[PDB]
RNA sequence: UUUUUUUUUUUUUUU
């Protein structure tokens, strides 16, 4: 779904014909057009994620090992946070 | 208290409570302004021939009327004094932080 | 911002007459201001011609009903009122037969409509003591 | 085919001249309801319209150089209802046009639909064992939610492309083209 | 004198403490409504009415609970004197009514139909008057 | 939104 709200009017919350008057008779401004701002998704963590990546590449030509080595491999198999923005992946994994 | 609070508390308080017929009408609903007029038919009001036809009694006849007034303005005050203030309770508690 | 009280402000001073749902308003009037002198004018005389002779007025009826049906199906004895004549007038107004079940006139099968013989809302009101043109016969006279 | 049509909607619009003449024809309408067989009556959902306005300008006594101007307003006021599954027609088109008073025109909008193929598939389920090896308001709508949605959305997309079409073909001096002759 | 006759019909939670708990925090918020009373002055003394002769006046009724703070609501005032919300009744209604009755307590474990019949009762006073009440405290009406 | 964009704002409207 993609419309969770539906707002839908009724006979006893219905607006007078005279709407004229019925802005005098408040103390400020309520109605107003429809203006409504979205929800942006920021980086999601995902700027802290680039700048981790980088220390498992500096951390293969140091002859460490096996099994602290099996952790450079989980990240260069990244499938969505990763993406292919910079062509390192195949260095590092060549590597 | 299962089964006298479904249908029995929030149903029967409406029926109660719908005097509209009783106190949309005006107080004086018998009597107008033209009610001294010539209203009223003169070939069966005038002799008293009918008894059940026409009855020309509203100009005195109040204590039928005082004491049915007198029932409907006590359950007035009843709905102001314990549904308006009970919904007050709540929209007051909705913005206390 | 007030919103309701500006309302209507794009539909005033940037917009077509032809690009607009304002309908005009001239044709109605046209044919609503004319039909108010006829009846004003041919009313009391209406009138006044169907009263001149009191008696002997049914007689005339009674022989017409007896060429176009030839049965007088509304018969009544010597003791009984035949019928009530009401002054009316012909209809000018080029009204259309509309298909409205509620309308007053669209199920109108004759071309004469009753005339009120009195009225306490004069239509015609005016905003002060000026008078209605046309409602002046007799010429004025000057005190010279 | 004629018969497997249905009234899916029914927008009912007014257009009245006068504040007072359009308060009658609301309450004319109410009037109207809560008197049909069905136990809900139909009950339509409002939508104002604005009001537009004009007023012309004129100069003003003759034989002035313009000091001074006099406008005359012309108000005017509108109104629209919406109708969902109108399973009546009788009931519904009768009572709008029974609503009115004085100079109260209106212009109403009929919607048809026509139902394909009838879906009639998924019969008796199979079945094996293992081997061993209410609620209605007083002043609502009683039609479903769901129906309004999928018609609202239909009604938008009409409106944009007809817009679009119309400033399209509008332009001065209808029939002529440029380099035509 | 009224803490141990509301221990059965409340809360679990707001049940275990004693009277003298409530006390202390009833006496400190008491001093905070009275000092900050000294646009706020369109709910405190248009709706009252004077008589000179009530030596007290009843707490956490209708208006008794508003101006807890130093600053208050701006929007909470438009839904009192403009217009009150109407359409809001259900849904605030079976709001306050759960807390009461939890569906596990001396109140019964099933209520579903309770908050569809409500909404009835609110549209049928509305005719007679209801939404004036809102504006105007009901003082006038029972002198 | 670290595989996201690549950018000035109007005189009726999301009832």
């Amino acid at each position: 779904p993609e419309a969770p709200p539906l707002v839908l009017p009724n006979w006893q919350t219905m607006h007078p014909v005279d709407m004229e008057a019925w802005e005098k008779k408040q103390r400020r401004v309520v109605r107003t057009r429809h203006v409504k701002a979205k929800i942006i998704r920021q980086a999601d963590g995902r700027k802290l994620a680039a700048t981790m990546a980088l220390h498992g590449r500096q951390a293969i030509h140091r002859d460490a090992a096996v099994s602290s080595l099996v952790s450079v491999a989980a990240m260069c198999a990244s499938n969505s946070q990763r993406a292919l923005r910079g062509e390192l992946l195949p260095e590092t994994l060549n590597l | 208290p299962a089964e006298r609070l479904h249908s029995l508390f929030a149903r029967a308080d409406v029926l109660a409570h719908l005097l509209h017929s009783r106190l949309a009408l005006p107080l004086l609903y018998p009597l107008n302004s033209g009610g001294a007029l010539t209203n009223p038919l003169n070939s069966a009001a005038s002799p008293d021939s009918p008894a059940a036809l026409n009855s020309i009694a509203t100009s005195r006849w109040k204590r039928e009327e005082v004491m049915s007034a007198l029932a409907t303005v006590t359950p007035l005050v009843l709905a102001a004094t314990s549904v308006s203030r009970f919904l007050k309770t709540a929209h007051a508690l909705s913005y206390f932080a | 911002a007030f919103r309701y009280r500006r309302e209507g402000q794009f539909t005033k001073f940037r917009v077509h007459f032809d690009r607009s749902g304002f309908r005009p308003y001239i044709d109605e009037l046209k044919w609503e201001i004319m039909d108010w002198h006829y009846k004003r004018a041919m009313g009391p005389q209406m009138k006044k011609t169907l009263m001149s002779y009191q008696e002997g007025s049914e007689k005339l009826q009674y022989m017409h009903d007896l060429i176009a049906l030839g049965t007088a199906k509304a018969k009544f004895p010597h003791a009984t009122k035949r019928f009530f004549f009401v002054p009316a007038l012909p209809v000018t107004i080029p009204y259309r037969r509309s298909s409205n079940p509620f309308c007053l006139l669209s199920a109108n099968k004759t071309g004469w409509l009753q005339w009120s013989p009195k009225q306490r809302v004069p239509f015609p009101q005016p905003l002060g003591k000026r008078k209605v043109g046309g409602t002046d016969p007799q010429p004025p006279v000057f005190p010279k | 085919a004629l018969s497997a049509y249905s009234l899916r909607s029914l927008i009912v619009t007014y257009n009245s001249r006068n504040r007072s003449s359009m308060n009658a024809t609301i309450e004319n309408l109410k009037n109207a309801l809560r008197w049909t067989s069905p136990s809900e009556s139909s009950s339509p959902s409002s939508a104002p319209s604005s009001a537009p306005s004009s007023a012309p300008s004129s100069s003003w006594s003759p034989f002035k150089y313009k000091y001074a101007l006099r406008h005359y307003v012309f108000e005017d006021h509108r109104y629209a209802f919406a109708f969902y599954d109108v399973n009546s027609v009788q009931e519904v088109v009768s009572a709008a046009l029974g609503a009115m008073a004085g100079e109260t025109c209106c212009s109403c909008r009929f919607s048809w639909r026509f139902a394909g193929r009838p879906p009639v598939s998924l019969p008796t389920p199979p079945r094996l064992v293992p081997s061993s090896r209410a609620t209605v308001l007083r002043g609502h709508c009683p039609t479903d939610k769901e129906f309004i949605r999928r018609a609202l959305e239909e009604e938008q997309a009409v409106e944009r492309i007809r817009k679009k079409l119309d400033k399209k073909q509008l332009q001065w001096f209808p029939g002529k083209t440029p380099w035509a002759p | 004198r009224n803490w141990p006759r509301l221990q059965a019909a409340m809360p679990e939670p707001l049940s275990e403490l004693s009277a003298d708990s409530v006390g202390l925090w009833l006496k400190a918020h008491l001093e905070r409504v009275i000092e900050n009373q000294r646009d706020g002055r369109g709910r405190l003394l248009a709706q009252k009415f004077p008589l000179k002769s009530d030596e007290e006046d009843l707490y956490s009724l209708a208006d008794d609970f508003i101006f807890d703070h130093e600053i208050v609501d701006e929007q909470f005032c438009d839904e009192r004197l403009s217009q009150f919300p109407i359409d809001k009744a259900g849904e605030l209604f079976r709001r306050v009514a759960d807390f009461f009755g939890l569906t596990k307590g001396p109140q019964p474990a099933v209520n579903d139909a309770v908050v569809a019949q409500f909404q009835n009762l609110v549209y049928t006073l509305d005719e007679i008057g209801l939404s004036n009440w809102m504006k105007m405290d009901t003082r006038e009406i029972e002198e």
